[PDB]
């Protein structure tokens, strides 16, 4: 082994971390995503555009599930969101283990996030580049978090991340509102991933998981099959 | 443009431990004179200002009862040497019932004198060479014995070496007057008047201190008001 | 573009992009060889070329065709040494994985915990990022055949048909036609296929000497290797 | 310029620049020539002397892992004698706790992992040797194995690690190996170390050979001093 | 491996330490906060950088966390650092309740978080702590506290502070602007609704960009308070009725 | 862990990084200190007052017990470290030999945690010159001056930070034996001394006595303002 | 040679211009900021052109001001031009004193700083008189208030002697500063002359323009 | 902008460690010395040097063992904690067999210790040069280390400052070394140390030193007390 333990993340003398802005700007180039909590559950959806024909779609996954009622989606880069997931996914079971109770989904994305700071200060290690976006629906009303690499958390009731995303942020701003229910928050988010996806949308292309009362729900072909039609 | 604490010369002696060679005459110049009848030593206290009380600046240091040193560099850096010199002292004392030799004494205080290390363990190890050089002197078995450390961790025999920022000078002016077959009050004269054209000041009975360890007497005299007797000769 | 160490150490570009897996990539295709992994209804084959520059060098020591455990294949590019730690590492964890929970491992998962150990080579500064990549074939019950590949990146897929090596984006080009005609695919089917694509993107005629193919099926899972009496039908075979 | 500095830091051809310098260091020293057989393998090594700066024996090249297993050494010595306390250590753990005696080939693989994991990190540096593998066994045959600083072990027939390799291995070539025995093979390495070495610019050359085989009933030992070793004057009657 | 090394211990040519001062201008923009007290009850005003009409709110927090039964602070510059200088004081805090079972004095606690600031800057050669902040609170020795700091560690007692934005005017009127003793909890918040109208660029801001918490004392109950927005936006409009008061002067005055 | 060399020596020969931490010192506000036959008198300088700022919090003399005092300079941040180090050693030393502190042990105390900063890897020397003044059990006050090089050394007047070399020039020839006859002489030639510096009187001066083998008595700027008045009204006759 | 060094506003060049009215001969000024080019090859040239010009003339005096821009330190000697700053440096070391050395040329050069210089410039035989100029208190700052508040009128409410009574860290660069400011709040209010409270808020704006915004809440 | 030549990890373009070579140049800057040995005996004189007129000539030859003795030339720390390592060895040899440990595997216990540093980080090569005298079972032995870890069965040879001449003359007198006495030897052994000083000065019985191992001889050194039968009965120099 070698032990580095120097901190490569230093201060510029303009007063920032450098390191942060370019992970944030390979977040920025990564793939698009959306997430909304509209009044009875949370929506994300994202986008899996495969290089070629002989990819399984089918084999890897970007909307994974953490317990029971909290999921999670990213933009970024993809090796460096196994991880995190494993990370969050022991958490949960460790807070499981101690307070016998389902994790609230705040918790969660406090404790990930003191992950990534932590990743960001040490010796000898590079900051992640991912963004994340978690949603659950814990003590009645549902949240939506985003968390940067830089370490810190936001709120969001309608956001989006990845290539092209502050238009995406206009769309959800205008078209959308304070109100909805959750299949227009499907049909809006489908819509607004459809602002900047190819020629088509099928479900091989896009990914979408919901959340509602009943527990987190990763959608089969079949459903977003039927909701890409006529929408 | 930066290299690491242990990295050989192109012409192949060293990169840091000649550094340390040339912080030796930075400091005050220290004078030690080994007759067949005891070993003389002699400093210089070099004051700055009359604010400044002169009897706290100590260079003689006396490590066992019978072995005296002094001192030309970083006193600071030199403290940590002198105390491990009296643990091992007191530990030959009390593992073997007699006392150190300055020889074995010299050689335990120089094989810590090169250890620094980058990339070596433990809790905060030395990661640069004490810059200082040391004269011992001492009446072990063999009689008056007087020794010399430099920063390498080399020891030698010396019958009279003077080290410090005039060394080269001293050592000059020590060779003509200096033969084996002398006494202890030609000794101390020779010193004083060695001593005398060095300094940058006048000198009195406060800006010099001197100790000499003979066979009979234990510890080492000539305090104040007693170099006032050898400084109105010289 | 760089920022003083983005070309050493593995960090952000101010593009966004971290380049010392960009230069690790040209390890894979630095060695000179191609290997080509098919995949068909009841079958998984891997074709790869060898190279025996010199008599002296003994063949039957060469072939990259490695063998995990005794249903899992897998075929390695790039650098030689790296390969072949990876060799040992996955066949240090699927023993672990059948000591541990009781039954055999599957493909997916053991190519999970290869690219996150390979992620971890790219998350710290200290190591160099490994540029050797994988190939990895099995049977899983009521899944078929299974064919994964692994990256130097960590980036691990799954896969239809695919290749790696040198040839990898003239063997796609060629191989997305073939699939997209989605006809029987047999056996011999399957190792026509992969038998063309290389025969097709070289333009040699290798002799039966120098291509190794692996097998692995729902007739029986164990991980065979073909020697040059099966490679001598298939080839008399393919010549009409 | 600056990508050559450490081994975990990747040039912009996907090359690792320290392990090419580990090689050009390794092509400076004499040529090692190891020829396998039907029935054992011999060793050849070219030692030099300058004035005298030795005794017969000193600065050996011919190590002994075990007691089957013999090793030639070719590179910058003092890591030589390293690894051969490395593999010695390993045959020494393999026969204290599995019983039987170490196979050539998991030996050769686990000194070629040990080599690896050198030149992965910025703190060690790449060794500079490459050495030879030859033992004999009833149950396995004659085997040889080839292991390079970069870490890659491959099986042989016969080769030749040093400075003058390319002028030697078309003389084994010349040969065929695989028919002869000991005793005339030994009068051949002589003969091509003879040929191979110049005594324009050195002048200071002493043959030493070696012997794993039936003849020495798999046990690894030197050519018996004055007795044998006239192959030297079979190849000064070869002169021309 | 050594030429890698960003070497963030080694003072600069002119003696002074020159990584500090680089988070120091980090915590000089990115954010506003000040505290006032001169009698009962101290005050937090804070402002909300990020005022995107896409946030939920119901987070229920702001930069004002309270961390005790009788204690709030307050953080300023990088808001992904100071999870872990709050999560550290509250052990700190909770550590010291199960040691000598009575709540923790302010100095004790704010000495303890400056020192673990302070031994990141000493060695380690990890980068430093990025954040400056802000601690409310009551004691028994010394009533109700206000407390600034800094990231190299040092720290001090205040009245009224400055760790936010551009504010060397918003020093200066909180000189000139100042009474001594006589601060009673209504007037003190006309000051801070005075003062954060003048920092803030936004002309007339609303109960969206403002966050006033106060720490009180009842009988024996240290209330801690996070005002609503139904109260602040009356609390703004009573110094909004005052420019207009103030400008009678010049109009009444102007007639000969 | 990070074991690394911070202390390295110059090519030229002294070392860099301890004169690198002398220019903290030399940055930092002015204290001057005196001993005397009965009474110490040590003051710092540039209290600089902001009128809404707590003066307690502020404070630049120390307590590490009842006998010893300390005024530092430079950057606050490593003294109250070594404060704490150093009341934890006086402490540790009363569980051990019963006598009280001597003042001479805790500046050695100091010197060498100083040193052992300076010279192990992976850590920046101390940015403080401290100031030690103290009467130990035994009759005679004194006074020390540390280093970040670690070199202690007893004086009779000491002055540190931002314009030490105009007050020590002052005080070069003032230190007469009338001077330290009595107590509030001694007191004068220190308010005497902290008036080359600052220049306002009164308000940016936190003297601090001793009296004689009592504890510490920080003076209340109502007696500092009368002894800033006769100080100036004894300096009125020129001619 | 003579070299004049200071703090950051003291005297430095101003002095200099003040020397150029009672000299005999013509004097030649240029400044550091000048000297670099982009073309490579034109840096040695132009001040090869510069000393040539000057010397055929007549006992004429150089003054290259704020000359420690280019000769500061050659330890870098990484490419690009912040090497050729030290080629284009090495040429004047040279014109100077290198060979034959030139009569009736006098130079004087004006510097910020000391330590960063060039240590062969700073030997003999190049410049010899090395000139402190440290910032007087409070006894020239009356007459440099005295000078500068000259040609202008002065009220009886208006005196300057408490504005720098307790203030002993300005410099003569400032104090000009406070007075061309001074007289701009009275002709922007359209008031009278001077009035006490013009130089009041003149004494706190000059010090928001030095000191704005140093991060020194930790005393070093 | 020299390059490669800072550390041992980073080898350079022509495949060599610089690092190496410059131990090499600081081994060779030490006084001469001179190794031989005949078919029963074996013996080490070296040249001791001063420091200044009246100082001390240091030492080389040191004991190891009741049978093993080293000289040294290069530096002295290293030199010590090399000896340690050699006198700790012997100790363990000596206390769980109960046999003389020979020189081989000494010299290859201390190649495995010498190999270690060069080749992690930050770990300087060893700057010293033994010379080692031994009479195990099997004949007597004289053995040289490299600071390359490279030990050389050597049967006459001498290293150090200028030993070059005595390289010469021990080829040109090599082949008479085995059937001569220990007294004959001796005088080969200074007339081939003779060879490095210049021909002004010479063997003076106070900057030589020799030491002797053998079959029933324990190792014994003589240093300016029974030198002087071995300095009568030599030829002066021819110049
Ligand atoms: N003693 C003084 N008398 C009059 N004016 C002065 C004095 N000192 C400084 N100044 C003013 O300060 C300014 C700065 O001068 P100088 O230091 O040479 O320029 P710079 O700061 O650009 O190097 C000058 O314009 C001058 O008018």
């Amino acid at each position: 082994e070698r032990g580095y333990s120097f901190s490569l993340t230093t201060f510029s003398p303009s007063g920032k971390l450098v390191q942060i802005e370019y992970a944030l700007a390979a977040v920025a180039g990564g793939a698009p995503s959306v997430g909304i909590k509209a009044a009875n559950g949370v929506v994300l959806a994202t986008e899996k555009k495969q290089k070629s024909i002989l990819y399984d779609e089918r084999s890897v996954h970007k909307v994974e599930p953490i317990t029971k009622h909290i999921g999670l989606v990213y933009s970024g880069m993809g090796p460096d969101y196994r991880v995190l997931v494993h990370r969050a996914r022991k958490l949960a079971q460790q807070y499981y283990l101690v307070y016998q109770e389902p994790i609230p989904t705040a918790q969660l994305v406090q404790r990930v996030a003191s992950v990534m700071q932590e990743y960001t200060q040490s010796g000898g290690v590079r900051p992640f580049g991912v963004s994340l976006l978690i949603c659950g629906w814990n003590e009645g009303r549902p949240y939506l978090f985003q968390s940067d690499p830089s370490g810190a958390y936001f709120a969001w009731k309608a956001t989006a991340m990845g290539k092209n995303y502050v238009n995406g942020k206009t769309f959800l701003e205008k078209r959308y509102n304070e109100d909805l229910e959750l299949e227009d928050a499907i049909h809006t988010a489908i819509l607004t991933l459809k602002e900047s996806f190819e020629g088509q949308m099928t479900e091989d292309n896009i990914e979408v998981g919901i959340c509602n009362e009943a527990g987190f729900r990763r959608l089969t072909p079949t459903e977003v099959k039927d909701y890409l039609a006529a929408i | 443009y930066d290299r690491g604490v242990n990295t050989f010369s192109p012409e192949g002696r060293l990169f840091q431990v000649e550094y340390a060679i040339e912080a030796i005459k930075l400091g005050s110049t220290a004078i030690g004179i080994q007759t067949s009848e005891g070993v003389c030593l002699a400093v210089e206290k070099r004051i700055t200002s009359p604010l400044m009380e002169p009897s706290s600046i100590e260079k003689i240091v006396e490590i066992d009862a019978h072995i005296g040193c002094a001192m030309s560099g970083l006193i600071a850096d030199a403290k940590t040497l002198i105390d491990k010199a009296r643990v091992e002292t007191q530990n030959h004392w009390f593992t073997y019932n007699e006392t150190m030799t300055v020889e074995s004494v010299t050689q335990a205080v120089s094989n810590l004198a090169l250890q620094f290390g980058e990339e070596d363990a433990d809790p905060g190890a030395m990661s640069r060479p004490f810059g200082v050089a040391l004269l011992f002197g001492g009446v072990d078995e063999k009689g008056p014995q007087l020794f010399h450390m430099d920063p390498s961790g080399t020891f030698v025999q010396c019958d009279a070496r003077a080290i410090g920022s005039a060394s080269e000078g001293a050592q000059s002016s020590l060779q003509e007057v200096y033969h084996k077959s002398m006494t202890l009050k030609e000794a101390i004269k020779s010193s004083l008047i060695i001593l005398k054209q060095v300094m940058e000041e006048k000198l009195n009975a406060t800006n010099i201190e001197l100790a000499t360890v003979q066979p009979g007497q234990n510890f080492h005299m000539f305090t104040k008001e007693e170099l006032e007797e050898v400084i109105k000769d010289i | 573009s760089s920022a003083g160490f983005d070309r050493h150490i593995t960090i952000f570009s101010p593009e966004g992009r971290l380049y010392q897996v960009e230069y690790a990539f040209k390890a894979i295709n630095q060695g000179g060889l191609t290997s080509v992994a098919v995949r068909g209804k009841d079958c998984a084959v891997i074709v790869t070329q060898k190279k025996v520059p010199d008599k002296l060098l003994d063949s039957s020591t060469v072939t990259h065709l490695f063998k995990i455990t005794e249903n899992i294949g897998c075929v390695m590019t790039g650098m030689t040494a790296d390969s072949r730690s990876q060799v040992q590492r996955a066949r240090y964890e699927a023993a672990n994985w059948k000591y541990k929970y009781g039954y055999e491992i599957p493909v997916d998962m053991l190519c999970k915990r290869i690219a996150d150990i390979s992620q971890v080579y790219t998350q710290n500064a200290e190591m160099r990022p490994l540029g050797c990549c994988m190939i990895l074939i099995g049977i899983d019950e009521e899944q078929g055949p299974q064919v994964y590949k692994c990256d130097p990146a960590g980036y691990y897929c799954g896969f239809k048909a695919t290749a790696a090596g040198v040839k990898q984006t003239e063997s796609t080009s060629f191989l997305e036609k073939k699939v997209k005609k989605k006809f029987d695919w047999t056996f011999e089917q399957t190792v026509e296929t992969a038998i063309t694509c290389l025969s097709t993107v070289l333009s040699i005629d290798f002799k039966p000497s120098e291509i190794e193919v692996g097998v692995v099926t729902v007739e029986n899972p164990k991980f065979r290797i073909l020697t040059e009496a099966e490679i001598d039908a298939h080839l008399v075979a393919l010549a009409e | 310029t600056g990508y050559d500095l450490s081994a975990s830091t990747f040039s912009p051809d996907g090359r690792v620049f320290q392990v090419e310098y580990a090689m050009k260091a390794v092509e400076n020293s004499s040529t090692a020539i190891g020829i396998r057989c039907k029935d054992g393998v011999v060793f050849g090594v070219e030692k030099l002397v300058l004035s005298k700066l030795y005794e017969e024996g000193s600065n050996k090249r011919l190590f002994n892992v075990d007691r089957h297993v013999g090793m030639a050494v070719a590179g910058l010595l003092a890591d030589a004698r390293s690894l051969a306390d490395i593999a010695r250590e390993e045959a020494s753990n393999f026969r204290s706790n599995f019983g039987y005696n170490i196979p050539l080939k998991h030996l050769a693989d686990r000194v070629a992992m040990y080599v690896h994991a050198y030149t992965l990190y910025s703190a060690v540096r790449p060794f500079g040797c490459s050495f030879m593998l030859g033992s004999y066994s009833v149950n396995d045959g004659a085997q040889l194995y080839m292991i390079d600083p970069s870490g890659v072990s491959y099986g042989y027939w016969g080769c030749a690690i040093g400075k003058a390799r390319q002028a030697a291995k078309t003389e084994i070539e010349k040969l065929q190996m695989k028919e002869m025995t000991c005793r005339d093979i030994v009068k051949e390495v002589a003969k091509i170390i003879y040929i191979v070495h110049d005594e324009v610019k050195d002048k200071a050359f002493e043959l030493e050979l070696s012997w794993v085989g039936e003849l020495t009933n798999g046990r690894h030992e030197i050519v018996p001093k004055d007795i044998r070793e006239e192959a030297e004057k079979y190849a000064k009657e070869s002169l021309k | 491996s050594r030429r890698y090394d960003s070497r963030t211990t080694i003072f600069s040519p002119e003696g002074r330490l020159y990584q500090v001062e680089y988070a120091m201008e980090a915590i000089g923009h990115a954010g506003t906060c000040l505290g006032i007290l001169a009698n009962d009850g101290v005050l937090l005003a804070a402002e909300r950088r990020n005022i995107h009409k896409l946030l939920d709110e119901v987070f229920f927090s702001e930069k004002i966390y309270k961390l005790n039964e009788d204690m709030a602070c307050s953080v300023a510059g990088i808001t992904s650092d100071a999870n872990v200088l709050t999560n550290e004081l509250r052990l700190i805090a909770q550590r010291y309740l199960l040691q000598y079972q009575e709540p923790i004095p302010c100095e004790q606690l704010v000495t303890a978080l400056c020192d673990i600031k302070q031994a990141y800057t000493q060695f380690g050669g990890k980068r430093p702590f990025g954040v400056s902040l802000l601690y409310i609170g009551w004691d028994k020795h010394y009533g109700f506290q206000l407390y600034q700091s800094d990231p190299s560690g040092n720290y001090g007692g205040w009245k009224a502070t400055c760790i936010g934005n551009n504010s060397a005017a918003a020093v200066s009127m909180l000189k000139q602007d100042y009474k001594e003793g006589e601060m009673t909890l209504k007037s003190a918040l006309a000051l801070a609704i005075k003062v954060l109208n003048k920092t803030m660029d936004v002309s007339k801001l609303s109960a969206e960009k403002v966050e006033i918490a106060t720490l009180t004392r009842e009988n024996g109950k240290t209330v801690i308070r996070v005002l609503k927005q139904k109260e602040v936006e009356q609390l703004i409009k009573k110094h909004e009725e005052e420019e207009a008061k103030a400008e009678r002067e010049k109009k009444e005055k102007e007639q000969k | 862990s990070y074991d690394r060399a911070i202390t390295v020596f110059s090519p030229d020969g002294h070392l860099f990084q301890v004169e690198y931490a002398q220019e903290a010192v030399k940055k930092g506000s002015t204290a001057v200190g005196v001993r005397g036959r009965d009474i110490v008198v040590l003051g710092v300088e540039k209290k600089s007052v902001a009128k809404l700022q707590d003066e307690r919090t502020v404070r630049k003399i120390c307590a590490l017990d009842d006998n010893v005092c300390m005024a530092f300079a430079g950057l606050t941040a490593d003294a109250r470290i070594v404060i704490n180090r150093a009341r934890v050693e006086c402490q540790s030393h009363r569980l051990t030999v019963e006598d009280p502190v001597t003042v001479e042990y805790i500046t050695r105390y100091i010197a060498s945690l100083k040193q052992r900063y300076t010279q192990s890897n992976g850590r920046r020397p101390f940015g403080i010159s401290a100031l030690i003044v103290g009467f130990d059990f035994d009759g005679t006050p004194r006074l020390y001056q540390t280093d970040p090089s670690g070199t202690y050394h007893a004086w009779k007047a000491n002055a540190i930070g931002r314009g030490a070399k105009s007050v020590r020039e002052f005080l070069e020839k003032n230190y007469t034996d009338e001077a330290i006859e009595t107590d509030d002489l001694t007191i004068k030639l220190v308010i005497k001394a902290l008036l080359e510096v600052v220049q306002s009187g009164g308000k940016n001066i936190e003297l601090a006595v001793m009296r004689r083998d009592q504890s510490l008595k920080i003076l209340n700027p109502e007696e500092i303002e009368k002894y800033v008045a006769e100080i100036e009204k004894e300096k009125e006759e020129n001619e | 040679g003579v070299i004049l060094y200071g703090p950051p506003g003291t005297g430095k060049t101003l002095l200099a211009k003040a020397v150029a009215n009672q000299t005999s001969a013509t004097f030649l000024r240029v400044v550091g900021s000048e000297l670099i080019q982009k073309y490579l090859g034109d840096g040695p040239k132009l001040v090869r052109e510069l000393f040539r010009v000057a010397e055929e003339h007549a006992p004429s005096i150089v003054f290259i001001d704020e000359i420690d821009a280019i000769g500061t330190k050659r330890y870098d000697s990484n490419s690009g031009g912040e090497r050729e700053i030290q080629r284009t440096m090495l040429e004047l070391l040279n014109q100077l004193d290198g060979f034959d050395s030139r009569g009736d040329v006098k130079v004087i050069m004006a510097t910020n700083r000391i330590e960063t210089l060039d240590p062969a410039l700073i030997r003999p035989g190049r410049i010899d008189r090395k000139i402190e100029f440290p910032l007087p208190d409070e006894k020239t700052k009356k007459r440099i208030f005295q000078i500068h508040t000259s040609r202008m009128t002065l009220a009886d409410d208006v005196t300057l002697d408490d504005l720098i009574m307790a203030k002993d860290d300005l410099s003569g660069a400032d104090i000009k500063a406070i007075c061309t400011e001074a007289g701009l709040m009275a002709l922007r209010e359209r008031r009278m002359k001077v009035t006490n409270e013009d130089f009041k808020k003149s004494k706190e704006n000059v010090l928001y323009k030095k000191q704005e915004g140093t991060p020194e809440g930790l005393y070093l | 902008r020299n390059q490669y030549d800072n550390d041992v990890t980073v080898w350079s373009p022509q495949g060599r460690i610089h690092q190496i070579e410059y131990a090499m140049e600081a081994v060779k800057q030490g006084s001469a010395t001179v190794g031989l040995k005949s078919k029963t005996h074996a013996v080490l004189v070296a040249l001791k040097r001063a420091q200044s007129e009246l100082a001390a000539h240091q030492k080389k030859i040191l004991h190891v063992d009741n049978h093993i003795g080293i000289s040294i030339a290069g530096l002295t720390a290293d030199a010590r904690l090399l000896c340690n390592f050699m006198r700790q060895e012997c100790l363990d040899s000596r206390f769980v067999f109960d046999r003389p440990l020979p020189v081989s595997r000494l010299v290859s216990l201390i190649g495995s210790k010498t190999q270690i540093p060069t080749q992690r980080y930050g770990r300087r090569p060893y700057g010293v040069g033994l010379l080692i005298a031994g009479y195990d079972d099997m004949g007597p032995h004289i053995f040289q280390t490299c600071p390359s870890a490279n030990y050389f069965d050597c049967r006459a040879m001498s290293i150090g400052a200028r030993s070059q001449s005595a390289r010469t003359y021990l080829e040109r007198h090599m082949s008479e070394f085995m059937e001569c006495n220990l007294n004959e030897l001796v005088k080969h052994g200074l007339r081939a140390l003779r060879e490095t000083l210049p021909a002004e000065q010479d063997l003076t019985t106070k900057n030589v030193s020799i030491g002797i191992v053998g079959k029933d001889l324990e190792f014994t050194i003589y240093d300016d007390d029974d030198v002087s039968p071995f300095l009568e009965g030599l030829e002066e120099r021819p110049q």
